[PDB]
């Protein structure tokens, strides 16, 4: 019954921009920490960005700080990832994730902290 | 339909007081502690993560070290009661409770602390 659906992925020039969106259904996620993760073929899934349930704390993996911006719209149950200054390192499947029951054990940057995951959207930076 | 309820979503407390803020969930019998998780935060700070019947003090924020308790005997009544000792302006903010007990729910509570 919970579904996260990511959209907005595509092919982009290095230096360019894309906006990812995730539409959540099945329950209201206003009070949940939300995140984007990414995974390249054959590599570990990694944290990209996180936004607090406060609406006013944002968190980024060091390599995307200043390039990517995470935001949310609690009226629409949506999460966004504004990606600027795209780089070869950014090519991956991007997943939006909602807080899981072990968030308080695992921490914001760990996969184990999120119980709900979208199917992912592919971002390819021309490399 | 697992639902957490908060008797109060706003606390106004005096500087230097103890404060206990509450979040309630349905309990009729002995808790299954293998399944129960209680997680209190304020302002993205880990106050108490209670899992496998113990506070995980490794992940607790330094601002709450030896100042916060999850009252275990209240938990047996379906009351996740967070007690803060000796409240200060730093303890004013938005708190959130999470309970997971066959389903999970999350509630926000504003705490206002008055001047010393």
């Amino acid at each position: 019954e919970v579904q996260l659906v990511e959209s907005g992925g595509g092919l982009v020039q290095a230096g360019g921009s894309l906006r990812l969106s995730c539409a959540a259904s099945g329950r209201t996620f206003s009070n949940y920490h939300m995140a984007w993760f990414r995974q390249a073929p054959g590599k570990e899934r990694e944290f990209v960005a996180g936004i607090s349930w406060t609406g006013r704390g944002t968190y980024y993996t060091d390599s995307v700080k200043g390039r990517f911006t995470i935001s949310r719209d609690n009226a629409k149950n949506t999460v966004y990832l504004q990606m600027n200054s795209l780089k070869p390192e950014d090519t991956a499947v991007y997943y939006c994730a909602a807080e899981g029951t072990l968030y308080g054990s695992g921490g914001r940057t760990h996969q184990s902290a999120y119980d709900y995951w979208g199917q992912g959207t592919q971002v390819t930076v021309s490399s | 339909a697992f639902t957490v309820t908060v008797p109060k979503d706003l606390y106004v407390v005096e500087y230097g007081s103890n404060m206990t803020i509450e979040c309630k969930f349905p309990v009729e019998k002995e808790l299954d502690l293998a399944a129960l998780i209680v997680y209190w935060e304020m302002e993205d700070k880990n106050i108490i993560q209670f899992v496998h019947g113990e506070e995980d003090l490794k992940v607790q924020h330094s601002s709450y070290r030896q100042r916060a308790r999850l009252l275990k005997d209240q938990l047996s009544l379906g009351n996740a009661a967070l007690q803060i000792t000796d409240v200060k302006l730093q303890d004013a903010g938005v708190y959130r409770c999470m309970i997971s007990y066959g389903g999970a729910d999350y509630k926000r509570i504003t705490v206002k602390v008055n001047a010393p």
